[PDB]
DNA sequence: TACAGATTTTATGTTTAGATCTTTTATGCTTGCTT
DNA sequence: AGCAAGCATAAAAGATCTAAACATAAAATCTGTA
């Protein structure tokens, strides 16, 4: 053997071929009808995903309680119609239907902020198209969904798509060449329409931007029946990555998904609770199980004003359709927790989700814990930040050398030594309350509180060998620290 | 740096031992530790520092201190040969006193020059 | 007697927390958040509801402690209804976390009843297929420590995929992420923020002295009759904690002011109970707490004061001279030449004011200089001690610094202890005390 | 306790803490324990003595200084853990896991899990201690490796019959204080006093010194007769005491430096012993004062040409003296870093100071000597990897101290001191 | 005609050579001034 | 002629990074020929 300069003992390589599709057949005229072959468009793999389904199932379960608020919590889920996206679902469906009926190619670029219903309405468009094709109104098509954030490498866009259209497992470059040949060269008499959803296209094009160009270009070929539905967070990503000339050449169909208004978001939440709001339940007072129509006949209600305020706050802040649903779900969870605590139901007149619960759910997200965190900090850490603020006042500088904090702490302890608390804490701060311990240059727990503040994200310390010149600066607003050490009486007096 | 000096020393040692003897190991001092088990013969490494003046003396000092850790094995002998283009006073100034005292235990001075003594 | 040995072992395993989960002690000040942790988990393993919670709190804030106590409590009665995957941001990478998840899934699924075979692409695809799809579903519980390290600014695909599993998957998934950052929400990208449920639990803090007093009482009270000394030990501990003037209460108060952390106190107390040989010695040690003072003195024995108190006459003189030349300099920097010039000036003046202090030469002071640099009394003028990352350390190792190129005499240093600190520490009876006031 | 505390000479608290933390019961021993202290503080000695006094504690000693980077550290941990486990339990059938497959901390976790799951046949839980002697001594060390090693114990199985307990003996307190919020139990090792160092040195070296070959030959060569058991021990103890009281200021509380000094000066001290002075230590000390007056720790500085010597002289004069040459000369400021200049100024000063023949021009030989001087690092530039000597932006500076340039100047009979005496002597 | 054995393809790992950048001190220039 | 103070700014040292050169390796694929 040969002595190896280094070794790679954990190299794992997949069984993926190298020869592209263009070399498999003798000539273009020799390509068979790929539509009827049993491996290309899903005619081979139908139960491959079902192989792992049985691995996460168990045969043991007790009679779990279903609280009256459990239905509301379960219904206000991301998975769980389409109230507001009706002038945009219509556009996507019209474009895709026109492309499918004529065996043509197109590109739809839908862009918007998170949580505004892009992927949901694209999936609904695809479902409606599949239903229409199942009635033989439009030619049958294969739906491929590619998510840029669900792939280890950005070049797995090809490995997936080819595998979803041929059943073959090739490398990424071989898959790219195979897709180029398939779209450009294969006649339209031996193909099926393909609807590709490029969810989170932002992550795919981040280093070489060739995924965007390849996927948009394949919709320009006459023989290609590809339909690309691109989803991204920025409205001008192709204009930047590709350039104005290329994007003008491709000819997108551009759609913008604006954030939801308070009324639309309220309508979404109301439709999510259509059969549950103002409904009736049978509740077992012994165990707490609630059944929708010693039993008790109760009424479940969620106040419309709570939905008003939640929708308005979410629309003003973000406009997410996920955030309002999560706020309502958290309010329902708070109400359920209080209900179970009052009645002691545990696990295994009328009930309402009050405005206070939604206010608590919003305040949980909005409020910051920095002021509360510092209010309960140890006196040494509070003295540290007090000296930092004093140095900031004196110098007017954001970054203070650690030696300045040390000297300021010593000066603060010395100057107001007539104060009872300082007089009784000086010994425990400099000698650890012991006569056998010499006076310490740094107060007790100096490193402890310094590292505590650094880890908490309150301070930023530049990395240097000299510990007396390292500059620590507050990573928060100064007013927060001002309030935090104004709350404490000892540091306020001195 | 020290890591590459150690890796290039252990790679040369393993290659030479395999060649003279006619699996895999990690290129660090554990090879020196396990040499007696691997090859069944004692070890007599002889280091030759070609241009000591050009070598950074910080990493050279660190490498010498690292090699000192190999003295706890009964089957290893380590010799060093510094090819110096100047007097050794520069090396004395550029090395730590601990390393100077470590080297002073056994050292021989040789005046190697083509024109030496005319 | 074996009774005291049993009592001491029980006390030590109470302090370490390795006592059985049937009798694990939960401090009152953190008995509240546990309920929340008890609720969420019991809403995911029993009721099969997905959850995404982030526990924010400082180091040793009982995040992993509570999160493991709750899993152990749920383990004995719902053993087969959930599996646990534990990830740590320190030892797991972005590529490595996929392998960790796959291996833990396969191990736990064989334990309850491959996924880890192939490339990273195949492994990730298989774990997505399994998770991100009479008889119920096994709950997948992610104990995901240091969530802030996998919430970087370049790409967050693991967190994105995990939260998407929480929302849009038919298998119930509970994801607990422990972190110390108070602004963990702003670390996540906006897609991940939207996918996250914004359920952040801020771990409770000790805001009272009675909180630590009760925590110590819980830690040091033996509630199981296993030794003849248990009743007397409880009596002694209660009478030493009731009176506020006792030494134990004094040390608890000092910890409250300075450190405010139970782990530090139990680290101080563990050798206190392990060192005692019989019950009488343990009672005297808990009544006087002398070993607490000894431990505190030892902990502060390698800092600047402790290191300074272990310097010879020549090293102390060189340090004082270097402090003087750094105080005189505008940048606080100096070198061997200036320090030795000041040292020889000081020695000449001291010998003139006069049994004579020897003046060592440059070759005999180079070793002292190196020794003082080793103890980090001096550092380079602009030196970074240790790089935060491994890549930064690698880059620094590749670069050849200009400080090592220049000769040893002219290397520019900079101190960590200023002359005023030397004046404070050094006793007034020293020969060089007049030379610590420039 | 069933743990026996060894009687270490000056580490009583440290040994007590070691016995308090390191115990054979995995329930009452910490996952991570730290030993802190500087060189010569007796931490490895204390830990070795403690583990030798307790043969029932399983220890896996590791030396991170030999393992420069983190990957060799992980591979060595994986190799040594399984090797030790096989050594303790050779009757357990086990499969061999290659340590070189460990290339990530998670790979170490997985390998340790696979090694530990095959030892479930044991009746009672055991803990083996991975002592990492000098975790601070890693050459390629950052601030994140110890964070990995602290939490390594969490991902390993909790109910395994083989528990891993890490012990670190770090060197610098500045590194330890970075992880002060982790609340890891720590044992501090303060540096020894002069009395403690003296007692350690005598108790560690007197036996070896009294049996040295040089003393064996000297006692028979001097025709002396005395108590072999005690007098030679007293002689060696007195020699060690003299060495300590003479060089404590120079070495400090450093055991290794004083050991080196003892090794260097013992043969010369024993070569001065004779019949009369052995019985009275005062006479023997007076007969060997020169040993204790100079440390002697050192083991025509250059053979450069006259052109190279004058080039160095001109470079030093140019760098350390301000460009005020125009006024009077050519027809301490040396305590600071040398300044920077250009090639033309160096050549002009070299021509000015070179002895006449009537002036020395810049031949090929002068430039060759200058380039060689830069090669030997006696003269440097503002170089950064790639260097172009012909760029006008490249400026030169000197890398010789005052003593070397003074010796060079006196070699060619040049008075550089007279030139430099204007500002200061 | 199937073959092992040699080669290529795809996929990361290790190390050195070269780049741009921020950060901080040196530096020529300008202003004011006396020999 | 000779020089102190203020200013802008070219520059040194080094953090942070890229990428070519150097290196290893499993799967597929070319290549002989018995
Ligand atoms: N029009 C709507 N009607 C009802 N529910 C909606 C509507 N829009 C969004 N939602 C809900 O909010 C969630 C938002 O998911 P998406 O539609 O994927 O949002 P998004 O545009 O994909 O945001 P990204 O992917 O982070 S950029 C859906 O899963 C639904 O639960
Ligand atoms: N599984 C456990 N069982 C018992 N005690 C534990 C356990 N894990 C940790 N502890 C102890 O609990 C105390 C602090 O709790 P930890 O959970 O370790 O701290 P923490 O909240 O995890 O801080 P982090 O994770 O480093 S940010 C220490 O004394 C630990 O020894
Ligand atoms: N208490 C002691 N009693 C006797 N000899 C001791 C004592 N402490 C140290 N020594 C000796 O002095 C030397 C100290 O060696 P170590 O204990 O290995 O030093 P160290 O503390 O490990 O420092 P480093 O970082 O390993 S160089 C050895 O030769 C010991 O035999
Ligand atoms: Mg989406
Ligand atoms: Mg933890
Ligand atoms: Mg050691």
């Amino acid at each position: 053997p040969v002595i190896r300069k280094f070794t790679k003992k954990n190299v794992a390589r997949a069984k993926k071929k190298y020869t592209p599709f263009s070399k498999r057949f003798k000539s273009i005229a020799a390509i068979p009808d790929l539509t009827s072959l049993p491996e290309f468009y899903g005619n081979s793999s139908e139960l491959m995903a079902s192989r792992f389904e049985n691995k996460l199932k168990t045969t043991q379960k007790h009679q779990i309680v279903e609280t009256i608020f459990s239905k509301v919590k379960k219904q206000l889920n991301s998975s769980y119609y389409l109230p507001a996206r009706e002038n945009e679902f219509a556009s996507i469906y019209l474009s895709a239907y026109s492309a499918i009926e004529s065996d043509s190619a197109t590109t739809i670029y839908v862009a918007g902020t998170p949580g505004v219903g892009k992927t949901l309405t694209v999936r609904e468009v695809v479902k409606e198209l599949l239903s229409s094709s199942a009635q033989r109104e439009i030619p049958d098509f294969l739906y491929v969904e590619i998510n840029g954030l669900k792939m280890v490498k950005p070049t797995d866009c090809y490995e997936t798509l080819w595998n979803k259209v041929s059943g073959e497992r090739l490398t990424w470059a071989a898959s790219m060449e195979s897709l180029e040949f398939y779209f450009k060269r294969v006649p339209k008499n031996k193909k099926k329409t393909i609807v590709v959803l490029l969810d989170e296209l932002d992550a795919m094009v981040t280093k070489s931007q060739d995924i965007m160009y390849n996927f948009f270009n394949w919709t320009t070929y006459e023989n290609a029946k590809l339909i690309v539905i691109a989803v991204a967070n920025t409205m001008d990503l192709p204009e930047r990555q590709l350039g104005n000339k290329i994007t003008s050449r491709i000819g997108f169909t551009r759609i913008m998904f604006t954030g939801y208004t308070h009324e639309e978001l309220k309508n979404i939440i109301d439709l999510r609770l259509k059969g549950l709001n103002d409904s009736f339940f049978y509740v077992d007072t012994k165990t707490g199980n609630a059944i929708l129509i010693d039993v008790r006949k109760v009424r479940l209600r969620m106040s419309a004003d709570a939905i008003e305020i939640a929708s308005r706050k979410v629309a003003s802040v973000s406009g997410d359709a996920r955030r309002a649903l999560k706020v309502c779900k958290r309010a329902a969870e708070i109400a359920e927790k209080h209900y179970m605590a009052k009645h002691g139901y545990g696990y295994d007149g009328v009930q309402t989700v009050h405005i206070t619960h939604v206010m608590k759910a919003l305040n949980e997200t909005l409020n910051s814990h920095v002021i509360t965190f510092m209010t309960r900090l140890s006196f040494t850490a509070k003295l540290f930040i007090y000296a930092l603020l004093n140095l900031m006042k004196k110098n007017g500088s954001q970054e203070q050398e650690l030696g300045d904090i040390v000297d300021e702490i010593k000066l603060l302890i010395e100057v107001n030594g007539s104060n009872k608390f300082v007089m009784e804490i000086a010994k425990t701060l400099f000698q650890q309350g012991s006569d056998n311990i010499s006076e310490q240059l740094r107060i007790i727990s100096w490193d402890f509180v310094l590292n505590q503040l650094l880890d908490a994200g309150i301070l930023f310390k530049q990395t240097m060998k000299n510990d007396r010149i390292c500059c620590v600066k507050l990573n928060i607003s100064v007013e927060e620290a001002k309030r935090a050490m104004n709350e404490d009486e000892t540091l306020r007096n001195l | 740096n020290v890591r590459m000096m150690l890796r290039r020393s252990m790679y040369k040692l393993y290659s030479a031992a395999d060649a003279e003897e006619h699996n895999d190991v990690s290129y660090d001092l554990s090879l020196v530790e396990n040499f007696k088990r691997l090859f069944g013969k004692d070890l007599a490494m002889v280091f030759n520092f070609k241009d000591v003046d050009s070598i950074n003396f910080n990493t050279l000092d660190n490498f010498i201190i690292l090699l000192k850790s190999a003295f706890k094995y009964d089957h290893v002998k380590i010799s060093l040969i510094f090819n110096i283009n100047t007097n050794l006073s520069n090396i004395e100034k550029n090395l730590r006193q601990s390393t100077i005292r470590l080297l002073k235990r056994n050292y021989h001075k040789l005046d190697v020059s083509s024109n030496k003594g005319f | 007697d074996p009774g005291f040995g049993s009592l001491q072992r029980r006390l030590l395993q109470q302090l370490y927390g390795t006592l059985p989960t049937d009798e694990k002690i939960i401090f009152t000040y953190l008995q509240d958040c546990q309920q929340e942790i008890d609720r969420i988990i019991k809403q995911s393993i029993i009721q099969k509801e997905s959850h995404s919670v982030i526990l924010v709190g400082p180091r040793q804030s009982y995040k992993t402690y509570l999160l493991d106590y709750e899993l152990s409590l749920l383990q004995q009665s719902y053993k087969e209804q959930f599996i646990t995957i534990r990830l740590n941001g320190f030892i797991h990478s972005e590529q490595t976390a996929i392998n960790g998840i796959a291996t833990q899934l396969e191990q736990q699924l064989q334990k309850i009843h491959t996924i880890s075979s192939g490339s990273l692409t195949e492994v990730f695809e298989k774990i997505l297929l399994l998770l991100d799809s009479s008889i119920t579903k096994i709950t997948v519980v992610f104990i995901f420590d240091e969530i802030d390290t996998f919430a970087g600014p370049v790409r967050q695909t693991l967190l994105y995929n995990l939260f998407d599993m929480v929302e849009h998957s038919r298998v119930p998934v509970c994801i607990f992420g422990c972190t110390t950052k108070l602004n963990i929400l702003e670390y996540l990208e906006k897609r991940v923020k939207s996918r996250f449920s914004q359920r952040v639990i801020y771990m409770p803090q000790i805001q009272n002295l009675d909180d630590m007093v009760d925590a110590v009482r819980n830690l040091l009270t033996v509630r199981s009759e296993i030794s003849p000394w248990v009743s007397q030990w409880n009596e002694t501990l209660e009478k030493e904690l009731s009176d506020p003037r006792s030494n134990l209460n004094r040390h608890i108060r000092m910890n409250f002011e300075t450190f405010r952390s139970l782990p530090t106190l139990k680290n101080s107390i563990i050798p206190l109970v392990a060192t005692s040989k019989n019950f009488g010695s343990l009672c005297t040690a808990i009544k006087s707490c002398s070993f607490l003072d000894i431990y505190n003195k030892n902990q502060l024995s390698n800092n600047l004061t402790g290191r300074l108190q272990s310097l010879s006459d020549l090293e102390l003189a060189i340090l004082i001279s270097a402090a003087r030349v750094a105080l005189r300099a505008k940048d606080g920097s100096f070198n061997f030449n200036l320090a030795y010039a000041e040292y020889e000036k000081m020695i000449k003046a001291i010998n003139s004011r006069i049994n004579t202090i020897k003046l060592w030469l440059k070759k005999d002071v180079k070793n002292v200089w190196e020794n003082l640099v080793q103890l980090d009394f001096f550092t380079e003028k602009s030196a970074v001690g240790l790089r935060d990352n491994a890549t930064a350390a690698f880059y620094a190792s590749n670069y050849q610094f200009q400080g090592t190129m220049i000769p040893f005499d002219l290397r520019s240093y900079q101190m960590q202890i200023i002359l005023q600190e030397l004046r404070r520490i050094i006793p007034k009876s020293n020969m060089y005390y007049s030379w610590t006031q420039l | 306790m069933n743990v026996t505390t060894p009687e270490v000479a000056f580490r009583e608290y440290q040994t007590n803490c070691l016995a308090s933390y390191i115990s054979a019961d995995p329930d009452i021993t910490p996952s991570n324990l730290i030993l802190q202290g500087y060189s010569g503080t007796g931490k490895t000695y204390t830990l070795k003595k403690y583990f030798n006094a307790n043969p029932n504690l399983h220890a896996v000693w590791l030396e991170p200084v030999e393992l420069v980077s983190w990957k060799p550290l992980l591979q060595a941990i994986a190799r040594t853990v399984q090797y030790k486990l096989k050594t303790l339990y050779p009757n357990i059938p086990t499969t061999d896991y290659d340590p070189l497959q460990v290339e990530e901390p998670f790979l170490l976790v997985k390998t340790l899990h696979n090694i530990f799951v095959q030892y479930e046949s044991l009746q009672e839980k055991t803990c083996l201690f991975l002592i990492l002697d000098g975790f601070d001594s890693l050459q390629d060390l950052d601030a994140a490796l110890f964070n990995k090693y602290i939490k390594l114990n969490e991902l390993l199985p909790k109910d395994s019959k083989i528990n891993i307990k890490f012990i670190y003996t770090m060197l610098e307190t500045s590194f330890l204080q970075r992880y002060s919020t982790h609340c890891i139990p720590t044992v501090m090792f303060p540096r020894y006093n002069v009395d403690e160092v003296s007692t350690i040195l005598v108790m560690s070296r007197c036996g070896e010194l009294m049996e040295d070959s040089c003393l064996r030959k000297r006692i028979i060569e001097e025709q002396i007769t005395d108590c072999t058991d005690d007098q030679f021990q007293n002689v060696a103890a007195n020699f060690i005491h003299l060495i300590v009281q003479a060089f404590h200021s120079y070495t400090g509380n450093d055991i290794f430096a004083l050991n080196d000094l003892i090794d260097f000066k013992w043969p010369k001290y024993v070569s001065r012993i004779t019949k009369e002075n052995i019985f009275e230590p005062l006479a023997l000390y007076k007969s060997a004062i020169k040993l204790f007056l100079s440390t002697d720790d050192n083991l025509q500085t250059y053979d450069l040409s006259i052109i190279s010597k004058y080039l160095l002289i001109a470079s030093y004069i140019c760098s350390y003296l301000e460009p005020r040459y125009d006024a009077s000369i050519f027809s301490n400021p040396r305590y600071l870093q040398p300044s920077l200049f250009a090639i033309e100024r160096l050549l002009a000063i070299f021509q000015a100071i070179f002895p006449i023949q009537s002036l020395m021009k810049a031949n090929i030989e002068v430039f060759q000597n200058l380039s060689e001087l830069h090669t030997l690092k006696l003269i440097a530039t503002t170089m950064n990897k790639n260097i172009d000597y012909l760029s006008p932006k490249v400026r030169w500076k000197v890398n010789v101290p005052w003593e070397i340039i003074k010796e060079i100047s006196e070699s060619v009979h040049f008075n550089i001191s007279d030139y430099f005496s204007d500002i200061h002597e």
